[PDB]
Parts: structure tokens; C-alpha cells; sequence
């Protein structure tokens, strides 16, 4: 398969891995932190997900710096994963335009 | 940190009546509240999670209902074996506390005390001590006095009493009376006896052995 | 099987410190939190702190003063807490409790019963107590043990093995000279004793001591 | 037209359970809810808890014991509500709702009156109740009729097939050995009667019976 669609199926996996992984590192940064509420693995899977796609509710949030640190890590993943889902689409687009023209 | 308030620290219930105990969280938590059963000389046992969740292995007698501030426990149709102490712990915020806890008696029929009194052991006398020990068991309601006799004289020194809490078999209360005495001591004096007073009673209940 | 193995008790001297144990068996994840949670005698559960044995980390309550110092060893599953520098205040049974990083105690252990004190340990001695020859009988008799000048608490009283559990009473020992006695009730059908054996069993945890006892009738 | 239809009532044995129905009509969506309350006589209403037909799925009032089960019979428009074991405490006007999803109760079923009891159904006696012929009348005159030994509640009365609405006072029934007992009051004007009939319509849904009495002049 072309190389956009490589990258954009790697990007997935890759962002799977950070969701899980910024996930139990959430947990493990606010733990210890008085008044925290992202400290159990469930809802903190929850909030990386609404965090790399940027919903942010609010419902939960980092308080620690180390907390923080994982937060910008899960945002850069998600913006740069469906970022480059968007750019593979334009791509796959661009080629078949040229197609279409005889190019 | 959250404060969970567990109001009134005890609750008295008829048997199979349906009994609801109470968690108040100083903020709202959501339903991260969870419930832990401690009998008499046991550890905690987890009965409810997450304010309503059912565990496996629990009585379906047992449930839980609440969210934000307000959480209640309830048992349907309380029996014997639910006496206890129930405690509320909270896990939305850090770090996870626990409330001070709700007692469960409960109020069943009264009973007469069955007494019973032991002689020292030759083992004991060996040592050179004599413990004469009288047991009051199962009565109800819990109050209830002992007294010893030695030789027919009410003795009041080396006794020492300890009373059960209430019992999960039956729901009722046992009590034992020792009466310490130097081997010597113990071997000039006669009889010995224990004497209940209990509220089912008038008389008293009394038994009692000759050294001889 | 049991989840959770803590030692049954720990006498130490004032000032002096201790190490406690919690061995972890059944499944293990590396969402796994231990925690630690003291009781003093008549009062409710305090939580102490938490370890994650996947990373090393541990966490304390800031509302007491630091007593403990949490530890955990991968290869053996388990989990230490070391007192240091007790004092009465810090006489209690402090049990371990695993979490699966969801908020709640699914399993706990059954406490290990610290005391701090300057006494000498010393086993139990166990009498009989049997009825006197004068004694009537109903349809039912009771039985029991005198457990006396034992010291630390506690001790666990069983009868037959453990197999006899009904019409069991226990009760609460009491202090005295430093040295705590208690007694055990156990009722049975008059009509089965001494037909059919009948046995106290003494563990004294802090003493590594268990001795039987069998109740037969008086001469 | 009647939007949710329900029976008008239930007699059970303690222990026991009963199956009340809803049939409902006018528009129906995806989004429809159907819930239930509970109204014990003389207190206020308490949600017991909510179906969605269009997908099968039913949730149930925490706070209180689960005595019911929901289910809802597309084909038939029918909602279902399965109580169990029930027992005085369960005796109570059981009334169906519908909500549109959007969170108020649109319209409401008339109710089931529950009544958990041993006793067994007994349609009422209904006897007329005309003045004596001594009794002076002025420019109204006052009728009913006396509906007793009847079981369990509710008896419904109307007067001359419901035509007859204004003047009608109904009185709350009175148990005594294990039967009630009720009247109803009609005032006319006088010249009216009995020139113009006066007749009362009682209802027993229990025993699914419904009789008339005409009001005439005693001899
Ligand atoms: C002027 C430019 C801005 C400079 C800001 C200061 C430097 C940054 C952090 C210092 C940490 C500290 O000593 O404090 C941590 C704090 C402790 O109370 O808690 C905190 O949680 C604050 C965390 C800030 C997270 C920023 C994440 C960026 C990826
Ligand atoms: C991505 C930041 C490092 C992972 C979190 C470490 C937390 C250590 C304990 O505070
Ligand atoms: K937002
Ligand atoms: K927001
Ligand atoms: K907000
Ligand atoms: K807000």
C-alpha cells in the first residue's frame, strides 16, 4: 500500500499506545496530590481520549506538573494523528484528480 | 480531603425489618462511594461498589443507592448474621478516605442468661493458682450483674468480668465472671458461687460446687 | 486462597521500629495499588498510604504524622511497611488491602496486631474448664478454656480443629499486671460428650506458639 | 381519546404477584419512554421506574426494594409491569405514563388500585336512597344511593350514565370486616323528580361488574 496510508494506519496504533500509556502514567502523577481526581485507571483512559481529540469537558483534568507533561504528550499525539489522517485523505484525493485529468 | 459523615453511629433494628444506613460526602462525589461490612474481630469485607454495584458472594439482601453528597446502604429484611460495623469509603478525589463507621444491633426477644461455673484445674492448682470462672450466656437484653459468693460471704476482689459484644449467630450477649485466688486462699473456703441478675428474673440464677 | 498473608502480630519497644509484611498471591496487574490501613482497638479505619509495586511509588496521608515507610518486592509479591520510632499511639492492627487502580478494596488482608510496649512476650497457658460433678445437665452442656498471662495480644481460640464453630463464645481478654487472659465457651449436646472428643486449640502468633487442649470430664 | 389505558384493579394474595398492563394509543415514536409511579392512598407520588419500547431496555428506582420487572409488547402498543411477592406495603394505585424523551409526563394512565389482601372479591349491594314521606322539600331535593359490602377499592359511581355531573358529592368508602361500604349524594331540583329519572351507575372493576339503580319515590 501507498506510504500515506502506512503512516496513517501506524498513527493509529501509535496514538492506541499513548492513550493507554498516558492513561496509567495520569494515574501515577496525580496520585499523591491532594484533591486530584484523575487517579483511577478507567476514567483516566476516558480523559486521554477526550483529551487527544481535544474535546476537554472538564469532567477531569491534571493538577500535578508531571500530570501536565503527559497531558501535552496525549494532545500532540491526537492533533498530529488525525492531522495526518487529514493529510493522507488529500493525498488519496490529489491522486485521483490527476487521474480524472488525464495527468 | 472529603469528609464522609456516617450518622447515627449505631442503629438498632427488629429482626427482619429492613434497615438503611447513611453516607453524607462534604463534596459531591459522583457515585465513587463504596461500602465495607467489619464483623467483631474480623477484617473489612467489600459489600457494595460504586454506590449501587453489586458484588459476587454478597447476600442479594443487601444494596446501595445515592449519588452527589447523599449515599444509603440498605438491608432487606436484617437477620443475625448482619451485625456488624459498616463503613463507607470514597475514591473520587485524593487521597481515599473512609467515614467513622454505623454500628448494627439489633432487638430481638428477651432471653435468660445460661450460667454455668467451672472449678481450677488440677493443671492450674499445679502452679499454685486456682480461677474459678462462671459464664452468662446468651441473654438479652445486655444488662445484667453478676455477684460470688465464697462460703456463703458476697467476695468482690480478683474478680474480673468481660462481656462479648452482641453475638452474629443469635443476637444476643454472653458474659464471663473470673475469680482469681491464690491456690491457699482457694483451699480454705468451701463453696463458691455465682449469682446472675437479669432483667428476665426476678430471682436470681445461681449455681455454684463445693471444694470437697 | 487467601489473597493477602500478613503476619499475625509484632511486639516493639518504644522507640524502637518494625518492618510488616503483606504477600500478594491470585492474579496480579500492573494497575495494582497496595494500601495500608490502621485500626486502633474500638475505633474506625484509617488509611495510611498506598505503594504501586509496577513502579516503586508511594503515597501518604497528610493529615498524620509519617510513621511508615512503604516498600515492595516484585520477585517474592510482596509488600512491606516499616514503622519507625512507635510509640503507644501506634498500637493497633494494621492490615494491607489490594486495589486494581478502580477506587475500592476488593481484598483484605487479616491484619497483623501491633503492640508497642516494653514487656516480655510469654505464651498462654491453657486450662480445661469441665463441669463439677454436681452440675445437672440439659439437653445441651458447656465447655470451655481458661487462656491466661499471655502477652501481646492476640490469640486465636478454635475448637476441634476449627471444625466445631457453633455455640462458640470467646471473650475479650483483660489486662492485668502486664498479661492478658480470656476464656472460651462452647456448648455442645450433652449427649455427645465424652462420647464424641472435644478440643480447644490456643495459637499465640507473637510467642510462634499452638497447643491443644482437650476437655474431659472432672475424676 | 384516552391515551393509556389500565385496568382498573388488582386483588392479591400476600406473596403473590400480578402483572399490571398499558395499552397505550395516539402517537407513538422511537423516543417514547414509559415509566410508572406508585401513589400509596393519602400520600404522595414515587417513581418506581421507566421502559423504552423501541428498545426493550428498563431501569428502576435505586432507593427503593426491586418488587417490579418492565417489559413492553411492541405489536400490541402494551407496556407491562411484573410486581412479585408483594405485600401490604404494596397495596397502592399504580399509575402508567408516557414521556416523549424529553423529560415531563405528558399523559397519565387513570391507575391500578393494588390491594394485597387474603380476603376475597365481593360485588357491592347498591340500595336506593329516596326521602321519607314526611320529609319537606324545597326548591332542591337530595338522593343517592348506599353501596355496601364490596371489596377491595375502588368502586366507581356516576349518575344517570355520567349526563348527571353537578350536585354529586361521592363519600371516601369505610372498611369495617373486611368490606366497604359508600354513598353517593345527587341534588336535583326538585321539580325535576321524578319526572325526569334519576338513576346511579356503580362500577366494581374487581369483580368486572357494573349495575344500576333507579331512584324512585317510596310508596
Ligand atoms: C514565565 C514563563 C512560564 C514559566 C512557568 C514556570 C516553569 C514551569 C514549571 C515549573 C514547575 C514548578 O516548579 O511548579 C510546579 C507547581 C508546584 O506548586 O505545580 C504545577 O502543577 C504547575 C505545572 C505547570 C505545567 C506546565 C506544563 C508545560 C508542558
Ligand atoms: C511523561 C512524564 C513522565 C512520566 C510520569 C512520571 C511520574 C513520576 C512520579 O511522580
Ligand atoms: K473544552
Ligand atoms: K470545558
Ligand atoms: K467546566
Ligand atoms: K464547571
Amino acid at each position: 500500500s501507498a506510504l500515506h496510508w502506512r503512516a496513517a494506519g501506524a498513527a493509529t496504533v501509535l496514538l492506541v499506545i499513548v492513550l493507554l500509556a498516558g492513561s496509567y502514567l495520569a494515574v501515577l502523577a496525580e496520585r499523591g496530590a491532594p484533591g486530584a481526581q484523575l487517579i483511577t485507571y478507567p476514567r483516566a483512559l476516558w480523559w486521554s481520549v477526550e483529551t487527544a481529540t481535544t474535546v476537554g469537558y472538564g469532567d477531569l483534568y491534571p493538577v500535578t506538573l508531571w500530570g501536565r507533561c503527559v497531558a501535552v504528550v496525549v494532545m500532540v499525539a491526537g492533533i498530529t494523528s488525525f492531522g495526518l489522517v487529514t493529510a493522507a485523505l488529500a493525498t488519496w484525493f490529489v491522486g485521483r484528480e490527476q487521474e480524472r485529468r488525464g495527468h | 480531603d472529603i469528609l464522609l459523615t456516617q450518622s447515627p453511629a449505631i442503629l438498632s433494628v427488629s429482626p427482619g425489618e429492613r434497615v438503611s444506613f447513611s453516607c453524607r460526602a462534604s463534596q459531591s462525589i459522583g457515585t465513587d462511594i463504596h461500602w465495607y461490612q467489619q464483623r467483631t474481630n474480623g477484617s473489612p469485607r467489600l459489600l457494595i461498589k460504586y454506590a449501587s454495584e453489586s458484588i459476587s458472594g454478597i447476600p442479594s439482601r443487601f444494596s446501595g443507592s445515592g449519588s452527589g453528597t447523599d449515599f444509603t446502604l440498605s438491608i432487606n429484611s436484617v437477620e443475625s448474621e448482619d451485625i456488624a460495623n459498616y463503613y463507607c469509603q470514597q475514591s473520587n478525589r485524593w487521597p481515599f478516605t473512609f467515614g467513622s463507621g454505623t454500628k448494627l444491633e439489633i432487638k430481638r426477644a428477651d432471653a435468660a442468661p445460661t450460667v454455668s461455673i467451672f472449678p481450677p484445674s488440677s493443671e492450674q492448682l499445679t502452679s499454685g493458682g486456682a480461677s474459678v470462672v462462671c459464664f452468662l450466656n446468651n441473654f438479652y437484653p445486655k444488662d445484667i450483674n453478676v455477684k460470688w459468693k465464697i462460703d456463703g460471704s458476697e467476695r468482690q476482689n480478683g474478680v474480673l468480668n468481660s462481656w462479648t459484644d452482641q453475638d452474629s449467630k443469635d443476637s444476643t450477649y454472653s458474659m464471663s465472671s473470673t475469680l482469681t485466688l491464690t491456690k491457699d486462699e482457694y483451699e480454705r473456703h468451701n463453696s463458691y458461687t455465682c449469682e446472675a441478675t437479669h432483667k428476665t428474673s426476678t430471682s436470681p440464677i445461681v449455681k455454684s460446687f463445693n471444694r470437697n | 486462597q487467601v489473597q493477602l498473608q500478613q503476619p499475625g502480630a509484632e511486639l516493639v519497644k518504644p522507640g524502637a521500629s518494625v518492618k510488616l509484611s503483606c504477600k500478594a498471591s491470585g492474579y496480579t496487574f500492573t494497575s495494582d495499588w497496595i494500601h495500608w490501613v490502621k485500626q486502633r482497638p474500638g475505633h474506625g479505619l484509617e488509611w495510611i498510604g498506598e505503594i504501586i509495586p509496577s513502579y516503586g511509588r508511594a503515597n501518604y496521608n497528610e493529615k498524620i504524622q509519617k510513621k511508615a515507610t512503604l516498600t515492595a518486592d516484585k520477585s517474592s509479591s510482596t509488600a512491606f511497611m516499616q514503622l519507625s520510632s512507635l510509640t503507644s499511639e501506634d498500637s493497633a492492627v494494621y492490615y494491607c488491602a489490594r486495589e486494581r487502580g478502580d477506587g475500592y478494596f476488593a481484598v483484605w488482608g487479616a491484619g497483623t496486631t501491633v503492640t508497642v510496649s516494653s514487656a516480655k512476650t510469654t505464651p498462654p497457658s491453657v486450662y480445661p474448664l469441665a463441669p463439677g460433678s454436681a452440675a445437672q445437665t440439659n439437653s445441651m452442656v458447656t465447655l470451655g478454656c481458661l487462656v491466661k498471662g499471655y502477652f501481646p495480644e492476640p490469640v486465636t481460640v478454635t475448637w476441634n480443629s476449627g471444625s466445631l464453630s457453633s455455640g462458640v463464645h470467646t471473650f475479650p481478654a483483660v489486662l492485668q499486671s502486664d498479661l492478658y487472659t480470656l476464656s472460651s465457651s462452647v456448648t455442645v449436646p450433652s449427649s455427645s460428650w465424652p462420647s464424641e472428643t472435644v478440643t480447644c486449640n490456643v495459637a499465640h502468633p507473637a510467642s510462634s506458639t499452638k497447643v491443644d487442649k482437650k476437655i474431659v470430664p472432672r475424676d
